[PDB]
């Protein structure tokens, strides 16, 4: 068979999911459609498959895939989790999805990080990422590696920083520092936006989250006053795949050919642009 | 059982200087206080050198952590590898031949080469940057896409910047202007923008940066990484990658980035 079941993830500006037109009841311009399983009640556990649209850089990295791979899929987001961790020995999340069969494959902001490709297969980075730093204008810090974060007590008054748990970061964090994981904890940030307003408002001196995120989030604040440092632990968003898969050897030759036929500065041209 | 490991001669990644008269390698220390850890390379008569560096320093604790020996050597004709009824020269022949059991080298990541060989996960992650003497914004600023005789640029000719340039059809006009400026070697055009002929060079950033230790300017683009080269019967490189993931997230990587490039 050729139709692929492929999960995603709501991250913008890599995807981003738009509701349905009622009628038409069709994506639209730069869309492909994308089933979300949304629960009715918190009595039980049923639900509904709301068909909405999803666009993005990842979004158009799957089409162009689909059309240079040649296959078709059914696009669905995660909602078991997020992008994926492993909790009390069970991966879930986008990740998860791969693992357990529920996925052929999953595109968005997938971080590759040592831990996961043990049970995925990533392909070929195709947006350079990892662990950066967002501060606003004057505050100083030389990055994560820093040691006021390291060691947070050593400076008065104590730094205020958090990420978003359960994602790279925050992973990365707990192995390489613990003392600083666990301050962290007390900061946590629930999302993205939850954090930057906790920067402009004050209240937090520091938000450490992914380096592709915060780039494009410094590259539209409001007056230009969130900005990122200087990337630490330097990876990337792959597409991960279940091991050993015949379509991986494909997937890397064809986003392998984007970047020389200019085709992924034109995407980044078009979704990653900057104000700031 | 040693590892084959071919390697090219490509400051700051890959240092080589001569050996001293008793045939040993001087002792050289970082800004740090360590000191420098060095191999022994044949390569060209086929004399035996010292080589040092990123990829050098990559290559050690890449043979401690999976441990195997290895043997380091020059590249022959010193190329990296290009498609010339087609065969590789370089150190991607040098690979597919047997000559080499692996390559550590800058060696950049595209999709022909990946058709014949197979890359670890990038080591290193780079792009283009313009070396001047002035202010650029990048590959998208109006002084290059609208050129003029007033501000000139270029890149070496038939290098991998001109052949990929030439490539882009949107980058017409501004490769027209590029053509006729284009040098011979990088050395030269360093020198054109030093001695105020050449006002601007597009060239890898790496390299750049630390001729600059001239001035950068402006964010990098068309992004290309580096990846450990091997052969896709390599029992070894699944951990090849592995070990480059780990090193990138305890931090190695970024001791290597204090020690060489900044
Ligand atoms: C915020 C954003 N970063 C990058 C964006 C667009 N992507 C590219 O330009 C690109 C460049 N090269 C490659 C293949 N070689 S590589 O070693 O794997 C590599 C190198 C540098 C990279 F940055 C990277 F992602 C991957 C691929 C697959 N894609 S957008
Ligand atoms: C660090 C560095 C610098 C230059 C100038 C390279 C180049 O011209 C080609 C290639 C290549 O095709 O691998 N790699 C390079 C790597
Ligand atoms: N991009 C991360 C999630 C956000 C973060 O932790 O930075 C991942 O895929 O794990």
């Amino acid at each position: 068979d050729n139709h692929l079941s492929i999960v995603t993830l709501e991250e913008a500006p890599f995807v981003i999911v738009e509701d349905i037109d009622p009628l038409t009841e069709t994506c639209v311009r730069n869309t492909v459609p994308c089933r979300k399983f949304v629960k009715i009640n918190n009595s039980t556990n049923e639900g509904m498959n709301v068909k909405k649209c999803c666009k993005g850089f990842c979004i158009d990295i799957l089409k162009k895939l689909s059309r240079t791979v040649k296959f078709t899929y059914d696009l669905y987001l995660v909602t078991n989790g997020k992008h994926g961790k492993k909790v009390n020995n069970v991966w879930n999340g986008m990740i998860g999805e791969v693992v357990y069969q529920r996925a052929v494959m999953a595109v968005g902001s997938l971080t590759i990080n040592e831990e996961r490709s043990e049970v995925v297969d990533f392909s070929v980075p195709f947006v350079e990422t990892g662990i950066s730093v967002m501060v606003s204008r004057g505050t100083q810090v030389t990055g994560l590696s820093d040691k006021k974060f390291q060691r947070p007590h050593d400076y008065s008054p104590p730094f205020r920083f958090g990420t978003v748990p359960n994602g790279s970061t925050e992973r990365n964090i707990r192995n390489n520092y613990p003392y600083m994981h666990q301050y962290m904890t007390r900061f946590n940030q629930r999302g993205v936006e939850d954090a930057l307003v906790s920067l402009k408002t004050g209240k937090l001196d520091a938000f450490i989250y992914d380096a592709a995120v915060l780039n494009y989030k410094a590259g539209r604040d409001e007056g230009c006053k969130l900005v990122t440092i200087g990337i630490f632990a330097t990876t990337g968003y792959g597409i991960a795949l279940q091991k050993g898969s015949p379509w991986k050897r494909q997937i890397d030759l064809a986003l392998l050919q984007f970047v020389g036929d200019g085709e992924m500065e034109e995407l980044e041209t078009l979704w990653l642009t900057g104000i700031c | 059982t040693r590892l084959k490991i071919v390697t090219i001669h490509q400051e700051p990644f890959v240092y080589v200087k001569p050996t001293m008269s008793d045939g040993t390698c001087k002792e050289e220390f970082t800004v740090n206080g360590d000191p420098v850890k060095k191999v022994i390379c044949t390569g060209p008569h086929t004399v035996p050198q010292c080589c040092y560096g990123f990829c050098i320093d990559l290559l050690i604790k890449l043979a401690r952590t999976m441990n195997f020996t290895y043997e380091v050597h020059l590249v022959a004709d010193g190329k990296f590898g290009t498609q010339e009824k087609k065969e590789w020269n370089g150190m991607m022949g040098e690979l597919l031949s047997g000559q080499a059991d692996m390559i550590v080298a800058p060696l950049t990541i595209n999709n022909e080469r990946a058709q014949y060989i197979e890359f670890s996960k990038p080591f290193k992650y780079q792009g283009l940057t313009i070396l001047v003497k002035t202010r650029i914004t990048g590959i998208n600023d109006p002084r290059l896409r609208n050129p003029s005789d007033k501000f000139i640029y270029a890149t070496v000719k038939q290098s991998s910047v001109d052949i990929y340039f030439r490539r882009q059809v949107e980058l017409s006009t501004m490769y027209r202007h590029m053509e006729k400026h284009n040098y011979e070697s990088a050395a030269e055009a360093i020198q054109a923008v030093r001695d105020n002929k050449l006002h601007a060079f597009i060239w890898d950033s790496a390299v750049l940066e630390f001729e600059a230790s001239l001035v950068t300017t402006g964010e990098l683009f068309f992004r290309s990484g580096f990846g450990i080269g091997m052969r896709k019967d390599s029992p070894w490189k699944q951990n090849v990658s592995l070990s480059i993931l780990k090193s990138h997230e305890n931090g190695f990587m970024e001791d290597l980035d204090k020690t060489w490039v900044r």
